[PDB]
């Protein structure tokens, strides 16, 4: 019974493994486009208000 | 004793027939089944590593 739960959590283990590197990956690069996209949003934001000050002078 | 000669040399032929065919292949069967348990251990240890 141990080296048969040894064998299933080993085979699981790596799939764990397998998944959790690629979470990983998947994490690291939707964070990078959250990033991406919120320093979008500060420059267009800033361009906008730079845009209305220059109208309004 | 005679008979008891005759039967100490069938035990002896029963013998060496034994150890020509017979023991070679369970001693590989359990040399298969020992390094199988060992690359299943070696295995583990590897994936618990990774």
């Amino acid at each position: 019974a141990e080296r048969e739960a040894m064998l299933a959590k080993t085979a699981a283990d790596n799939r764990k493994s397998a998944e959790q590197v690629a979470a990983a990956q998947a994490d690291y690069e939707k964070e990078m486009a959250e990033a991406r996209a919120q320093a979008s949003a500060l420059r267009d934001e800033a361009r906008a208000a730079g845009r209305s000050v220059v109208d309004e002078k | 004793m005679s008979i008891f000669i005759g039967q100490l040399i069938g035990f002896a032929v029963i013998a060496f027939i034994i150890v020509k065919w017979v023991v070679p292949p369970v001693r590989t069967l359990m040399r298969n089944q020992q390094e199988a348990v060992r690359a299943a251990l070696a295995e583990s240890a590897e994936a618990a590593k990774k």
